[PDB]
C-alpha cells in the first residue's frame, strides 16, 4: 500500500498561471516596466503568492496586475492575444473602495478554477489597471470572432461578479481597441 | 480536467 493521495498532495490546477507586474515608471520603456512576478500551478501555491502582495486598491496610479496562461505575455501582440479582445469592467472612484478588490479577487478564482465550462481554452487572462481616472478589470480572450465562446465567458463573468441584469458590461477586439477614433471603443458584445 | 468551484478555492486556502 502507499498512502491516499487526499492526504497530502496540493490540488493541481489545469493550467500553469503566471502573475506580472507592470510599474507606472514613466523614465523607462513598457517593456522594462513590465516583469513576471512568479508563477504557480497548484490551488495552494496560487494562495501563497495572493496572500503576500498588495491588495489592487493599494497599488500606486498607474501600476498593473496581469493574471496569464504561462506562455501567454500580457500585451496585445501575443500570438495568443493580437486577434482576441476584452470584457472590460469599468470602476468609478468610489468603486475603487466597494469592489476593486473582491472583483479581481474573483476575476482570478474564475481563471484558475477553468470556470467557463467548455470555452476555458478561449481565455487567455485577466489584467487590472489601477488609474486616477477609473480602473479597470478585463478578462482577455484569444478569438474575437469566436461569438459562441466570448458571449458564454461575459455571461459567465457577468455573474461570477455579481452584476445585476441593468448593468451591462462590454466586449472589444484588441485591434478595434488599437485603432479607436476618441476616448470610446465600439462593443463586439455585450452582455 | 481540474474544475474548481468558488467554494473549493477558497477551502483550499486554510
Amino acid at each position: 500500500e502507499v498512502a491516499n493521495p487526499e492526504h497530502y498532495i496540493k490540488h493541481p490546477l489545469q493550467n500553469r498561471w503566471a502573475l506580472w507586474f507592470f510599474k507606472n515608471d514613466k523614465s523607462k520603456t513598457w517593456q522594462a516596466n513590465l516583469r513576471l512576478i512568479s508563477k504557480f500551478d497548484t490551488v495552494e501555491d496560487f494562495w501563497a503568492l495572493y496572500n503576500h502582495i498588495q491588495l489592487s486598491s493599494n497599488l500606486m496610479p498607474g501600476c498593473d496586475y496581469s493574471l496569464f496562461k504561462d506562455g501567454i505575455e500580457p500585451m496585445w501582440e501575443d500570438e495568443k492575444n493580437k486577434r482576441g479582445g476584452r470584457w472590460l469592467i469599468t470602476l468609478n472612484k468610489q468603486q475603487r473602495r466597494s469592489d476593486l478588490d473582491r472583483f479581481w479577487l474573483e476575476t482570478l478564482l474564475c481563471l484558475i478554477g477553468e470556470s467557463f465550462d467548455d470555452y476555458s481554452d478561449d481565455v487567455c487572462g485577466a489584467v487590472v489597471n489601477v488609474r486616477a481616472k477609473g480602473d479597470k478589470i478585463a478578462i482577455w480572450t484569444t478569438e474575437c470572432e469566436n461569438r459562441e465562446a466570448v458571449t458564454h465567458i461575459g455571461r459567465v463573468y457577468k455573474e461570477r461578479l455579481g452584476l445585476p441584469p441593468k448593468i451591462v458590461i462590454g466586449y472589444q477586439s484588441h485591434a478595434d481597441t488599437a485603432t479607436k477614433s476618441g476616448s470610446t471603443t465600439k462593443n463586439r458584445f455585450v452582455v | 480536467k481540474k474544475r474548481y468551484s468558488r467554494l473549493q478555492l477558497l477551502l483550499f486556502r486554510r
